[PDB]
């Protein structure tokens, strides 16, 4: 039985949503470029 | 993508989170008088 | 007549303008890519 603490800033979990975004797109269309490129 | 205002508490939530407020307390206590009370009449015998 | 109540936080128009400023220069950047690729 224990509480749990609550920060106040949310902004990271947003940081960490807004660098999960952009880097799957780039690491999607990066990679693409790469198999592209190979072939 | 569109970000949306967004905060775990606001203002008005920390400052409800306390139990007393000074200047809440003082208000309601310095309306006795006017309001359980006759403050302008005068009495003389 | 009413009163505007404004947020506290202006962390979500900073991650706006970071998330529009990187995705514009992607959107950019491969599309000249992808053009290129084309011709």
């Amino acid at each position: 039985v224990e509480r749990i603490k609550t920060t106040s800033s949310i902004e990271f979990a947003r940081l960490q949503f807004t660098y999960n975004h952009i880097q799957r797109h780039v690491n999607d269309m990066l990679g693409r470029i790469a198999v592209a490129w190979c072939e | 993508h569109e970000f949306v205002p967004l905060e775990v508490y606001t203002r008005h939530e920390i400052k409800d989170s306390g139990l007393l407020d000074y200047t809440e307390v003082q208000r309601r206590n310095q309306l006795h008088d006017l309001r359980f009370a006759d403050i302008d009449t005068v009495i003389r015998a």
